[PDB]
């Protein structure tokens, strides 16, 4: 769960 | 395609009433039932602190008066009630696509009254916290002047050693 | 208790370059990315880019390409950012952040101020007079700030008193 890492 | 987050620069709310920060995205950030908007609080002279993640989820050790909601392009952060501690700058940030982008930030301040009428309504503890909340804002402006005068003098000092 | 202690204040001349560090403790340094945030004076937050300490992989904001290079030493559990070709637009506060299970741990921030001939006319004893003459100037600038905040203070102090 990272608030600064987008999916993909 | 950088995502643009639009949020109003200022919000002036009276102590103890509901405050609503708005964040508008130019692009849909929802991805498989979750929306990648996160909320932060930054008090003057302090680091940012996470309040909400994925639009609606409270972070660890964050009080219950904070709540976030929203979907697609429209999101809000709600502080109810607003407390004397809560004066700060609040940011929305998107993590749907790179680069991660923040909103410009909403500064939250407290209403005082025509003749500062609302301060005499306040409880002694609340005024005491308001008294001390002025120091971080003042020290930030003072440090700028101090930073500026550090730079002003280094040519003069450079001039003497060479 | 995850913590990130950052480098101290740096003051540099234009067109130089500086490296600042983010010392990580309390989590597996290579397990989570280290992001970097820039905040200009009086401005919002910008995400510079991230590094994965496990392999040294880096990803960047397009705006900071060629301005910031991210490095990591898993040996020392320290993250690094170098800012090169410094200009006044690069005067800012830089934060490092790492995430564990939707909790973000922020460094306290590193203040980077980039400074922006008249002086050869002056004798050096004349110049040191000029140097000491700046402090009365600065104090007057500071005093205007204090004066504004003393007036902001006064309603609160009066309301306390009236209680």
């Amino acid at each position: 769960g990272d608030g600064m890492v987008p999916p993909g | 395609m950088d995502i643009v987050l639009t949020q109003s620069p200022a919000l002036t709310v009276s102590l103890g009433q509901r405050a609503t920060i708005s964040c508008k995205t130019n692009q849909n950030v929802d991805y498989y039932g979750n929306s990648y908007v996160h909320w932060y609080q930054q008090k003057p002279g302090q680091k940012p602190k996470l309040l909400i993640y994925l639009a609606s989820n409270l972070a660890s050790g964050i009080p219950a008066r904070f709540s976030g909601r929203g979907s697609g392009t429209d999101f809000t952060l709600t502080i109810d009630p607003v407390e004397a501690a809560d004066t700060a700058t609040y940011y929305c940030q998107q993590s749907r696509d790179l680069p991660n982008t923040f909103g410009a930030g909403t500064k939250l301040e407290l209403k005082r009254g025509s003749d500062y009428e609302f301060l005499k309504s306040w409880t002694v503890e609340d005024l005491q916290k308001r008294l001390l909340a002025l120091d971080p804002m003042m020290e930030q402006e003072i440090e700028e002047i101090r930073q500026k005068y550090q730079c002003k003098r280094q040519p003069i000092l450079d001039a003497i050693e060479a | 208790q995850i913590q990130l202690q950052q480098s101290g204040t740096v003051l540099v001349k234009p067109a130089s370059s500086v490296k600042i560090s983010c010392k990580a403790s309390g989590y597996s340094f290579t397990s989570h990315y280290m992001h970097w945030i820039r905040q200009q004076p009086g401005q919002g937050l910008e995400w510079i880019g991230w590094i994965s300490p496990e392999q040294g992989n880096t990803k960047y904001n397009q705006k900071f390409d060629g301005k910031a290079t991210l490095t990591a030493d898993k040996s020392s559990s320290i993250a690094y950012m170098q800012l090169s070709s410094l200009t006044s637009e690069d005067s800012a506060v830089y934060f490092c952040v790492s995430w564990e299970d939707w909790s973000a741990y922020w460094g306290q921030g590193t203040l980077v101020t980039v400074c922006s001939e008249f002086l050869k006319s002056w004798t050096v004893e004349d110049l040191q007079k000029r140097l000491l003459a700046l402090d009365p100037m600065m104090e007057q600038e500071i005093e205007e700030i204090r004066q504004k905040y003393q007036s902001k203070r006064q309603p609160i102090l009066d309301a306390i008193e009236a209680k």
